[PDB]
């Protein structure tokens, strides 16, 4: 057990062992200063859960999607990504491609939401 | 390869947020309202960029210490009746030549609980608190600008450690590098739930009761080449300074209204002597030798390091102003910085005491510090300096200060607040069925 | 067997939390700011441990009632000009022997709207409000300690029922047992969203306008054997007490500043008579007979139960202090507790009225109750007692009080706040695919 | 219909049919008091939902898990647990072992989150 | 792309294309007033998500259920509901039948919770 | 067919919520606390029922503007020492006939920085601010109602546009119909992030600096047949009005206490002339012709439309009360409304200046507007009217006002707050597997 953010320097393969360690630490006039910080934490947490919900990833720490990895975002092979890089290095590389990926995940789920909805009526 | 979403990844971005208290008789910094304390996670292979001169932890602490200061002064006596005409004489009873003309014996007509009854009382006022109107007539210095709120005798000015703890979804990164200049990459990063006990010690020209450097004296400036920037020196070993007020003051309570009471100096019991601070000559000399030796690294080996005293300005910036024992001292510190360096005894610094305090450089909100019964002795640690350089082969360093953010910049230099970004997308061979 | 997670199980732990208002001319307890009311769920087979002496509903209600009291006194006239010298004479106009020397006619120089103009006014002050300085010179008792904030004439002191409602995730358990001593298991537990209308009736030595016991008189003490603990007696049938101030007061408004006005007693129209309270001699005797009968169960059948009056102390603890009609009464209640018990007529209790009120035992925060014009009559219910026992074959019980938490401990004894734990894990043959 | 907490005295089997009842009452100077109590109710609700999510139990009131019962936590059989005891009696018995099971549920889901993740890579 | 509430006047069939647009804007003197508006936004959002989880619709925008459509609620056929009316018109029609449908969905999922619990026991 | 749950449906309903400020030297309506602004989506086929006379945004704006007002008057000087006897003479130095006996040269004794010392000062007070008490003796208009705060010299009264933005889960529907009469279905609805910049312009009888109608003059009343309801006229073309205070007032600072200064009118440099406002006679006449044309659609083509001046009442309601330049004008609009309508030159409106201002119709809260140094000129836009109809073939319309919610009802008429209900259930051939 490494602790909160302990696997920050680990490789992304090894850092994915401990997603639940970081996940559980995101939730928990002077009274107002503390009180506004609590509300900010709650709504920041709920926006990330809402994003997972609209991608069909709610309640999952690791979620598989139906969006193929465009090589424009990163052309590096699978081996030099999960065994050589850390999550901090990776976030800086696809920072500009993050928003276009988020839209693709949202568009892939609502396509699946209806394709399952249509097939379920047969 | 397919996009897969990971939630809970160890990724953070630099962010600014509101940190809350933690703390392990009431104090000015209301730690009773602040939550109790409790946790050390080392981050291997993590290299983080720190910047003590653009750290929002310092600016938040400045607002918090200020707001805590003027919050304990709300339920305290406002000394509006004290702006009267003072018929002051010079205390010449058992005076020493150094203290000649510093204390004044001021009589005045004061209000009573009963509105229709007056009260002829007297008090010993320091020369720095009364200004003469042209026995002779005087008035308190704090009377054409504002009215002083008398410090409540039960609330204490003693700095107790406070911990600034990040809320949920935020982390505090701690530079564990022992040779950190306060800027650039930090090979040894660790995360804390929150910081060590940072005492809000209020002082100028000398960082008292602070944290010591681990191995060598650390000179931390925003940029050494710029003389307009202050230099934060940090000592590896402390230099103790012994503060004292030899006078045996008598606190005399004067009832100025229903409820409201005004505490005045009545008479000094015995001989009257000047307040002073003592620094060991040998301990100070070796410390300045260590300061110079790590200071030649930025100005060359052949340069001449000269220490001069404060240039000029207010008494708060030209003197080592501090507070311990309840009285506010203003020490000269001209024998401390008087030396030129080429490639049992003590230093006594004469100190002056004020009772009307404009503390956070604000104008229009003053405080009257009530007299302290007895004799005040005080032993502190000089754990750093705030030097200023002036624009040849010699460099002159004069003590600085005034801006109190530099005092807490020397404690929050190793700390950094980040925002956890737990949502990450990466490619894998896995596909959603 | 495999672990199965259930969310929403009916499990609770004991917890402390902030309950909010509910309430079905402004009042001191600002129920207008409190939310409106609306619900009874019986819990079969549930046996819960209650403890009225360690119930945090009492300590929260004490803080709220105090906080609502000094919140309605912020937008009210601060009577700082009232601390002057009072030249007082004795009101001897149509005076009775009992009221001889209790009312004083005090003249004083007062402010006007205009700062440069004075005002020679007079007012009838009770003997309990003015202290003599050594016609003769007096001053108000509330002048070497604080300044009274005059009670705003539009804000009412009448206690209106309030409901303390638990937030989400918390439940309030109500003990429906009719023979509950306030401690131990309660076979009949029910849950409520929140409590019945609990009127914050402030009184000492007698629980007025409270809740009655269902079947028999209930004696509830933290431990009977300890005499240092108060005894909370609760009546099954009420004893009505008729309060009156026979004097026909005149409210005279004295303008003491721009805005600010001070309401003073001007002249009483006609005969002067003492305030008093009437308790039926038969109704009180039968009630004390019932109190003794259930009080012998803790001290033996052969013991001698003696009722004596208050030992000594402040006027607030030695007298049945209460408030109704706007005036604050302080009744002797020595004829109520004067009897020894072995194994149309009324009792008149002489009451004294104060206008300067230190209500929550706080020192330095007083209130001036403005005079009530006319004649005040008041009918309330004695629904309990606050007795104290003293350390033979006889036991002496004297009325107690002072601590107002015992007044609201007699209303919140059956209530309890619990924290719902909806997450539970239990074994089942079912397995996740 | 029994109402909120009505099945507190009911047996564990009978009280588990009213989970929707207790679930929906966990969510709904002197202004901060109301406001800070509301924020605490939201934070507590989200912490229990987060626990269910990391156990694979998100969106479920009765959640089948893969953690076996050690019988060192409770030696009682199903007959005397689901037909004799109540949830209050049961909670007081496994209170010591609650955090032990809570860690096994989290550990089991993380291993299951990847055994399923590795299965989709074929 | 129409924008927030852009499909308000569109037919329900066309307005069901853009549920994500409205879903993502339900979550995110000028002090406590602004702070309590944020807490009210979180509480309303959390109570709607709690309802979906109780009906078995957590993490979904379109959730086909097992409750049959009682013809008393609306006798209209699918052609004139999903191609002739808007969501605002529909809400007016079944405003009074909303609560009885909500109870039907709540009890229907509660029956599936125990039905899948019993099937998994074999 | 089976029930299918849809989340995120575009459904709303009318709701009331606390909209938060947003805004694109301090100001009374603080923009520092208002969040920065950033937006509009057209809703085809959407017909929404608006009602400007039951809109809660107007009621929520009235509380916010008042609350924004008096919290900005908290930190600055309370002029309770200005309630004294004034020895007022008449200013006859270079006064015109119109403004004769309108300024008073009042001398009084002022408190000094020193409590015991006294200060003999003089100031120029308008006739509307002082009342005689029986050179003659006067006192300020509001010294028997309240002591009242000097308007803080550094805060600005200038209206700054503010955007009221709905929180999450709420939407603001904006009616884009150009001939909307404030009530009924609006065929052209759009949703905006929040409202346009609505300047909180305080005015009476004339809507200054407002929003203009798109096509024609809009007549808007809650019930056009009810004379007791005010009529809100909106102009399609603005009528500029030129305000002026010709006197060259000099602001004089009087030190009335420690840290408190009172700003008094020293002397006018030059001749004393009356303040006035100019409206073009041709522009006003053509605008009233447009107003009458749209006013005949509710009363007939043959009805005689008569404009008269204000019926009577307070100076704030009988005059075009407004503020610009820091001084509060009270202009006489009897020349604007004097005409009867049947089937280069300018209008000069004599104004009067007042310094004690009570503007939210609250007795007990006055504000002293300090004198403005120099000459004040002001150019505004008459963008509407607030008319009242008298209780025959002749209809008489008189200017109205007083109720300040009508001034902001003319800006928030096109806006509506709705609550999004995203949970919808509809039948489908779906069946959960
Ligand atoms: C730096 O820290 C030192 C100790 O860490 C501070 O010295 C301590 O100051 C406190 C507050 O004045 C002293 O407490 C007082 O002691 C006197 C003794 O008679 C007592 O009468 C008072 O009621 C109070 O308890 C404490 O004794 C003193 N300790 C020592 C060893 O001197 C010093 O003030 C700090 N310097 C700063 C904050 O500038
Ligand atoms: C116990 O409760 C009783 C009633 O439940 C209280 O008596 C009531 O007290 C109120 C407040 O003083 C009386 O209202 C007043 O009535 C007079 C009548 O002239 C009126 O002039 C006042 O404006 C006000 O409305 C009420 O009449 C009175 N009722 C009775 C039957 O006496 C009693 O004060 C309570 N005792 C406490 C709280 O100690
Ligand atoms: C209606 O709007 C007009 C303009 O939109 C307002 O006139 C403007 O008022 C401000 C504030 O009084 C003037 O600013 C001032 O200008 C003077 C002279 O330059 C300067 O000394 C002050 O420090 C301040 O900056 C501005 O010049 C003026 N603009 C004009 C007259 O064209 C008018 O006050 C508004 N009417 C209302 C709100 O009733
Ligand atoms: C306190 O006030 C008294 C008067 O209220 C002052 O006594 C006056 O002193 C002046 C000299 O400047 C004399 O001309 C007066 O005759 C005195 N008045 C008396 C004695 O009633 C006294 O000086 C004041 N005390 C202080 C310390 O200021
Ligand atoms: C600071 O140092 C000076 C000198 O070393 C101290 O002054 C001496 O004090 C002692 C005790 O009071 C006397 O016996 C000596 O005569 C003093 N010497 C001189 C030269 O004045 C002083 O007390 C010290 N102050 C401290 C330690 O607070
Ligand atoms: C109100 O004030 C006046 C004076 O301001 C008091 O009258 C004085 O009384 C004393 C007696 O103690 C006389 O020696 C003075 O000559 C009086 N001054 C006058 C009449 O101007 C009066 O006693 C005060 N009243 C009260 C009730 O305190
Ligand atoms: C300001 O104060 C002065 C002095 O107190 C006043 O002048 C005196 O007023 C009194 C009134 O009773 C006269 O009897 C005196 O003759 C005046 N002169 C002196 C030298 O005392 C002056 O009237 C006050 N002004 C105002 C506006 O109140
Ligand atoms: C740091 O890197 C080394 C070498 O790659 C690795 O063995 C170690 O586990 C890393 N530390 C952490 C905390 O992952
Ligand atoms: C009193 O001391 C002051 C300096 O504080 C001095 O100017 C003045 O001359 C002294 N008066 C004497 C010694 O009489
Ligand atoms: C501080 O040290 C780091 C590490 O070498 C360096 O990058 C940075 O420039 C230094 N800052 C200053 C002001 O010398
Ligand atoms: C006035 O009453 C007081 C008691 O309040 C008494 O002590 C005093 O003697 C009385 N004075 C008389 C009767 O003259
Ligand atoms: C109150 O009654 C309960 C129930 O028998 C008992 O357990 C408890 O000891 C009693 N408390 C006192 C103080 O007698
Ligand atoms: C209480 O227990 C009895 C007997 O076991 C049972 O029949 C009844 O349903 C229980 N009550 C509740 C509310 O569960
Ligand atoms: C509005 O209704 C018309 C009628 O057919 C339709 O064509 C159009 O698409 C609708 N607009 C929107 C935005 O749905
Ligand atoms: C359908 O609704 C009607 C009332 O609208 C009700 O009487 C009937 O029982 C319902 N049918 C079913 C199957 O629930
Ligand atoms: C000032 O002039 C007005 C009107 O001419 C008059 O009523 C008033 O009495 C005059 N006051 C003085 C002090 O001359
Ligand atoms: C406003 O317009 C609506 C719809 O045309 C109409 O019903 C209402 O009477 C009008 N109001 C007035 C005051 O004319
Ligand atoms: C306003 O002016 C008109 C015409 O000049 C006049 O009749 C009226 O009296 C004036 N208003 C006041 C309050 O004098």
């Amino acid at each position: 057990f490494l602790g909160f953010l302990g696997a920050a320097g680990s490789t992304m393969g090894a850092a994915s062992m401990t997603l639940t360690v970081q996940a559980r630490n995101l939730l928990s006039v002077w009274g107002i200063k503390q009180l506004q910080a609590r509300v900010l934490a709650v709504e920041r947490y709920l926006r990330d859960q809402q994003l997972l919900g609209i991608w069909g990833c709610s309640g999952k720490l690791i979620c598989c999607t139906n969006v193929p990895w465009n090589s424009s975002w990163s052309n590096r092979n699978l081996s030099e990504i999960w065994d050589n890089m850390t999550w901090l290095q990776w976030d800086k590389e696809i920072s500009n491609y993050t928003q276009i990926i988020y839209g693709l995940l949202e568009e892939s789920q609502n396509q699946q939401e209806k394709n399952e909805q249509d097939l379920l009526a047969l | 390869l397919w996009v897969t979403v990971y939630y809970g990844v160890p990724v953070w971005k630099d962010a600014e947020t509101t940190l809350f208290c933690a703390s392990d008789k009431h104090n000015v910094w209301a730690t009773h309202a602040c939550v109790p304390t409790d946790q050390e996670i080392h981050l291997e292979n993590v290299t983080e960029e720190f910047n003590m001169w653009k750290n929002n932890m310092v600016e938040q602490m400045h607002t918090d210490i200020i707001s805590l200061w003027d919050q304990s002064l709300k339920p305290c006596v406002k000394l509006t009746p004290l702006c009267v005409t003072l018929q002051c004489t010079n205390v010449t009873n058992n005076i020493t030549d150094d203290m000649r003309g510093e204390l004044k014996n001021c009589s005045f007509n004061m209000t009573t609980e009963l509105r229709d009854k007056k009260q002829k009382v007297y008090s010993l006022f320091y020369r720095l608190d009364v200004v003469q109107i042209n026995n002779k007539e005087y008035r308190l210095i704090n009377c054409n600008t504002s009215a002083c709120t008398q410090a409540c005798p039960k609330v204490s000015f003693e700095p107790i450690p406070i911990h600034y703890c990040a809320p949920a979804g935020f982390a505090i990164l701690k530079c564990k590098d022992k040779k950190f200049n306060g800027t650039g990459p930090c090979p040894s990063v660790s995360t804390v739930q929150c910081t060590h006990g940072i005492k809000p010690v209020v002082s100028t020209q000398l960082l008292l009761n602070g944290s010591l450097a681990e191995e060598e004296v650390m000179i931390r400036s925003e940029n050494i080449t710029n003389n307009a920037k202050n230099i934060l020196v940090q000592f590896n070993t402390p230099v103790q300074i012994n503060c004292t007020r030899p006078n045996n003051n008598t606190r005399k309570s004067i009832r100025i209204g229903p409820g409201q009471a005004f505490y005045a100096t009545g008479d000094i019991i015995g001989d009257i002597r000047q307040a002073h601070c003592n620094v060991s000559k040998a301990t100070w000399n070796e410390t300045l030798g260590k300061v110079v030796k790590q200071l030649r690294k930025h100005f060359g080996n052949n340069t001449i390091i000269r220490f001069a005293n404060s240039s000029g300005g207010d008494l708060e910036v030209t003197t080592h102003s501090f507070n311990c024992g309840g009285e506010f001292f203003y020490c000269n510190t001209s024998g401390l910085f008087n030396s030129t360096w080429i490639s049992n005894d003590s230093i006594t610094l004469p100190c002056r005491i004020k009772q009307i305090i404009n503390m956070w450089q604000r104008i229009g909100q003053c405080m009257y510090a009530p007299p302290i019964q007895g004799v005040i002795r005080c032993v502190s640690n000089i754990t750093g300096l705030i030097l200023t350089r002036d624009g040849s082969t010699t460099e002159t360093f004069r003590p600085g200060g005034g801006d109190m953010r530099d005092n807490w910049r020397s404690e929050l230099y190793k700390y950094k607040v980040v925002k956890i970004e737990p949502l990450g997308v990466a490619p894998t061979r896995c596909k959603r069925r």
